[PDB]
RNA sequence: UUGGAUAAGGUGCCUAAAUAUUCGCUCAUGAGAUCCCAUAAAAGGUGUUGGUUCAUAUGAACUAGCCCUGAAAAUGGAUGGCGCUAAAGCGGA
């Protein structure tokens, strides 16, 4: 966590945890882009959640419910509601940690072209035996209406084509790389060659 | 009674699972006083524990160990259930199985992050200089593409 | 737990069997079923040089095994499905007024009408890839076929549905169609 | 006018089946518990009655 | 019988109950193979339900 | 050495009898070997054992002779049938497990495991009522008998614990539990 | 006052300290979560997990763990919250 902004593909991770997660590093002092919050896995059978979610959605103020419990359905913004939640974000710091996060369902416009890093401590196929239950947020999000998934969906998919190019483009320009390494080690120096052989380059 | 071409399907037939745990598999150590040491299984206790023999090659004695402490590697050598630590010994002294598994990837990079670890400053420097110089030509090549 | 449990599932002479990733997709004579087992942790193995399919699971208590064996069992269903149509065959039976089956848009769709005299239209649209064809050789039944075991099925059920009566006596009011056959073509 | 055997089969269905002496489910007519976790599985089964 | 006659008898009353069925030949504290084994050799005499056994102590 | 892995259960003989009275000279030696934890422990033991069995009291006999056994082959698996009495909140059973394990110490430590997690049976309700060694034809457990077998095979679906050091909560790419 | 080392308790985050290790057990369409303490019962359960006693690898009867039913009140809502199921639950070591 000494790196200026880390931005976190939440694809295939385990919602809670990685909140967990999340939260610790913005209490510590860093910039934490949580991308791709449709796909963020919960541990209870789809239904299960639902019901949890109707019955959060049910506890609101009695007298005016435009003060209360704001129930966020965006995925991200669930996401978002969790971290706080494992924050003391009633305080400045808590406040400022609560700040320096951010949300985002599916991938906007920087966070295509840096590195998306994983919690790997926080993943369903990790912390999951795979005979339970579990429940995509995005559907979960669906469910208790957000209308935009089908759209997200169709984004990502879009995106995808385009980083599988820009992927081809890298590939080549590694395989390049490789050629001209291969190439140039012959016109080195002996030693140095065989020194740079030995620690693995 | 043969198989004729059969043996060649069963050869280069995908299988989902390969490296067993089983009496002679390779393995390294991934958690505990013993890490990043190699150690064979010698035989098997429950579904959960296995009595590994590091090889006196290996720094690592006899001892029960839980499986999830292990990682199971591409080597085997067939050795008898109630082999003895000796036996253990000269068979894989004989197969050449470290040397394999050191020309392994894994194995290399193994060896090469040892490398690292234990080198001094100016080895350090020397291989730097020596990524430098080859900047240096790659660079020059790659102009000459261009 | 048991550390090894195996079920051979034998393939048909003619069938084009074909898995990956517990995606299995078999190609046969009536048509391709693509049915996906990737919610139970199992590595089911082709044996294409000989026959049959072996569907195998490392460790997990008898509710493993019991999901192995459904898994063996809709495999064979599917190979049963590819190698001949799955018909079935369903009788309506009446009390009083005539059951008015009409089949359309290429043998999909069942309009049911004139069910004890009501003078609606009873919709009940098929599922994907599934033929209804009306009686060759008797006055009443109809048959609900096409390759996948399940889909015809449950066709075959929302059809029952769509007939059953509501808010009378059933032991009295036998009227409706039922699943008479469960056989194949 | 329900000939004989299309009745049976009629009958087979609608009829030959047990009941939930707790939440009434209609189960089969071999069946030893309710299947639905309301009542508890009970084991309590009656037939359905015939007429 | 008498097991389930028990067993439906302890749904009426409160707290924990649990139906025994005893080694003993009934009321009377001898195992069965014991109450057997001394009418073979006649050291014990039956009166009603409860029996007396002849424990070698009174005067001829 | 690992003092991770290691559970801390040792079997004691343990061997005493009552002080002697001028009314009792020659008084009974006792013997027993109990699974505890230190000695002290497997003193207790002992001494409950005899207040529950005999006449007898720590404060009217004496400790002859504390042993400690260590397994004599300790890296040679070997198939345990143990025999306990538990006491459940609802009452009292008797019943016989069997552990598959490189020590009698080893067979109990799992024991305990066994008892705790399957009935919520706490180390001071159980006794342990023999341990011996079950030759491979008389395994009555499905459990030990599968491992009993010949030319056995499993791969392995556990899920890597890393050592703390290259243990790390950010990821490059998304690692795989297929391993191989 | 400074430094140390603990106690009760804890160690996913809030919250200082384990997403520690180790062996089990639990899936809940109103889970569970630690003295006082802030509740639950009789009776069930072909849910699973162990057992015991019997009979001829099935059929019984039981037995106890967890789990489910039994389980309904009024502002909205409370294992303290967030959450947690390869637990961050329960029982241990
Ligand atoms: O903590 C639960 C809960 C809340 C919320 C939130 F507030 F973010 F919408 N989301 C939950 C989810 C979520 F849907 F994954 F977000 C799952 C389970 C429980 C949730 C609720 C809160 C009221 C009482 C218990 N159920
Ligand atoms: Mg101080
Ligand atoms: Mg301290
Ligand atoms: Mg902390
Ligand atoms: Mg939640
Ligand atoms: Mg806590």
């Amino acid at each position: 966590m000494y790196k200026k902004e880390y931005v976190i593909d939440c694809k295939g991770h385990l919602l809670g945890r990685l909140a967990s997660l999340i939260a610790k590093e913005l209490l510590n002092g860093q910039r934490i882009v949580a991308v791709r919050c449709e796909d963020i896995n919960i541990s209870g059978s789809l239904y299960r959640n639902k019901l949890k979610y109707q019955e959060f959605l049910r506890l609101r103020t009695n007298t005016n419910p435009k003060k209360g419990p704001l129930h966020l359905r965006e995925p991200s913004k669930i996401l978002w509601r969790c971290v706080r939640g494992m924050l003391p974000h009633k305080t400045y710091k808590g406040q400022l940690a609560l700040k320096k996060l951010k949300v985002c369902v599916g991938m906007p416009y920087p966070y295509d072209k840096k590195k998306k890093y994983v919690l790997p401590s926080a993943l369903r196929a990790f912390r999951l035996k795979k005979h339970r239950r579990y429940c995509r947020l995005g559907t979960l999000s669906s469910r208790v209406g957000w209308n935009y998934d089908t759209l997200v969906k169709k984004n990502e998919v879009l995106r995808k084509q385009v980083s599988k190019a820009y992927y081809k483009k890298k590939v080549n320009n590694l395989n390049e790389k490789k050629e001209i390494k291969t190439e140039a080690l012959n016109l080195i120096n002996p030693e140095q060659r065989q020194v740079l052989e030995n620690f693995g380059y | 009674v043969e198989l004729t071409e059969e043996e060649l399907y069963i050869s280069k037939k995908n299988l989902l699972f390969k490296r067993f745990v089983e009496p002679g598999r390779l393995c390294l150590i991934e958690y505990g006083p013993y890490a990043g040491k190699l150690c064979f299984i010698v035989d098997i206790v429950t579904i959960t524990r296995v009595i590994v023999d590091g090889a006196f090659i290996t720094g690592v004695p006899r001892m029960v160990i839980p499986l999830k402490r292990l990682k199971l590697l591409k080597e085997r050598i067939k050795i008898n259930k109630n082999c003895k630590s000796g036996f253990l010994r000269k068979t894989v002294n004989s197969t050449k199985v470290l040397e394999e598994f050191n020309n392994s990837k894994l194995g290399k990079k193994m060896i090469i992050k040892k490398k690292r670890d234990e080198a001094t400053d100016f080895e350090r420097f020397q291989v730097y200089f020596a990524k430098r110089e080859l900047k240096k030509k790659m660079t020059t090549i790659k102009n000459k593409k261009n | 737990k048991t550390i090894v449990s195996t079920q051979k599932v034998l393939i048909p002479e003619g069938v084009k069997v074909a898995i990956n990733a517990r995606k299995v997709t078999v190609s046969g004579k009536y048509g391709t079923l693509r049915r996906s087992f990737r919610h139970l942790p199992i590595d089911i193995r082709l044996n294409k040089l000989k026959k049959y399919i072996k569907v195998v699971m490392w460790f997990g208590v008898p509710d493993s095994l019991a999901c192995i064996r459904t898994v063996c069992t809709h495999l064979k269903n599917m190979f049963t499905g590819v190698t001949k149509k799955f018909l079935y065959k369903m009788r309506l039976v009446h009390a009083h007024f005539p059951i008015n089956s009409n089949i359309v848009d290429n043998n999909t769709r069942i309009e049911i009408r004139n069910y004890l005299g009501e003078k609606s239209v009873r919709f009940v649209k098929a599922l994907p890839g599934v033929v209804i064809e009306k009686s060759p050789n008797v006055k009443d039944e109809i048959y609900v076929s096409g390759a996948d075991i399940e889909n015809v099925s449950l066709t075959a059920a929302l059809i029952h549905q769509s007939v059953l009566c509501r808010n009378k006596d059933i032991r009295k009011f036998l009227d409706g169609i039922y699943v008479s056959e469960v056989t194949t073509v | 006018a329900i000939e004989p055997s299309l009745a049976q089969l009629a009958q087979k269905y609608n009829c030959q089946k047990l009941i939930c002496r707790k939440c009434y489910a209609r189960l089969h007519p071999r069946a030893t518990n309710c299947r639905n976790k309301k009542c508890g599985r009970t084991n309590q089964l009656r037939p359905k009655k015939k007429l | 019988k008498a097991c389930e006659a028990l067993r439906r008898a302890k749904y009426k009353f409160p707290g924990r109950q649990k139906v025994f069925v005893s080694n003993k030949w009934g009321f009377t504290p001898f195992s069965k193979d014991e109450y057997q084994q001394y009418k073979k050799k006649g050291r014990i005499i039956s009166d009603g339900v409860s029996c007396k056994f002849i424990r070698e102590k009174g005067p001829l | 050495i690992d003092n991770s892995l290691n559970t801390n259960i040792h079997q004691y003989h343990i061997v005493g009898r009552a002080i002697p009275t001028a009314k009792d000279k020659n008084p009974n030696v006792y013997r027993m070997c109990i699974f505890a934890k230190n000695d002290t422990n497997a003193k207790s033991r002992f001494w409950y054992f005899m207040k529950k069995i005999n006449k007898l009291k720590k404060s009217n006999g004496e400790l002859l002779a504390c042993e400690q056994i260590k397994e004599r082959f300790p890296l040679r698996v070997k198939n345990y049938g143990v025999l306990l009495r538990y006491d459940s909140r609802t009452g009292t059973h008797n019943m016989y497990k069997e552990f598959r394990d490189t020590t009698k110490e080893g067979a109990i430590a799992q024991l305990y495991s066994e008892m705790a997690g399957r009935h919520r049976a706490r180390a001071s309700s159980i006794n342990i009522i023999r341990i011996s060694e079950i030759s491979s034809s008389l395994v009555r457990r499905p459990h030990i008998k599968q491992l009993l077998k010949r030319r056995l095979r499993f791969p392995a679906l556990h899920l890597p614990t890393l050592q703390k050091e290259y243990r790390k909560k950010f990821a490059s790419k998304r690692p795989s539990t297929y391993r191989m």
